[PDB]
């Protein structure tokens, strides 16, 4: 009964979480019978286009960080973290960064489930969240978040 | 041989970079 609640958080976290979890864990876990996100839907289809896109035509990339990072426990967590912020100090915000930095991390989730270590994974999701909505927050909410950037990248696929 | 201070450094700024360019750009027809 107070203003404060926020959609954008919960749906960010909700989205990111259940996302790193059923695409690092391979398998599928849609057993909502009551849920449904149609926003949900749309981001993450967008993030499947430009994820997998970034992920064949930037794959050296994400393949180069990945061999000079290298985890295997929630310790580098930290140093994942600072790496973020060490980023974001600049000041640039926009979608081309949010969905790079988004998309290097499930990568390295993906990895971290094949080396048998998914604990390290919270940290991952719960970071990326994080510093995302406590540093760019505003952006996000400027830019509209999460619809803003269906329509800045549209996924219009209906015929009539 | 390399120090993660900065290699995470190194990644980092590369990271923000790939990004900042990334939506300049977009190959799969920015859709």
């Amino acid at each position: 009964a107070e203003e404060e609640e926020d959609e954008l958080y919960r749906q960010s976290l909700e989205i990111i979480s259940r996302y790193l979890r059923e695409q690092a864990t391979g398998a599928k876990d849609t057993k909502p019978m009551g849920r449904s996100g149609a926003t949900s839907r749309k981001a993450l289809e967008t993030l499947r286009r430009v994820g997998d896109g970034v992920q064949r035509n930037h794959e050296t990339a994400f393949q180069g960080m990945l061999r000079k990072l290298d985890i295997k426990n929630e310790d580098d967590v930290k140093s994942l973290s600072r790496v973020m912020i060490h980023v974001f100090s600049d000041g640039v915000t926009n979608w081309g960064r949010i969905v790079t930095l988004i998309s290097f991390g499930a990568f390295v989730a993906k990895h971290l489930k094949t080396i048998n270590q998914e604990s390290c994974i919270e940290p991952l999701a719960e970071s990326i969240t994080d510093v995302l909505v406590r540093t760019k927050r505003d952006w996000l909410v400027k830019q509209r978040g999460w619809d803003g950037f269906v329509e800045f990248f549209h996924v219009e696929d209906l015929e009539g | 041989s390399e120090s993660q201070e900065d290699i995470i450094r190194n990644i980092a700024r590369h990271l923000a970079q790939v990004g900042d360019s990334m939506d300049r750009s977009i190959p799969p027809g920015l859709v």
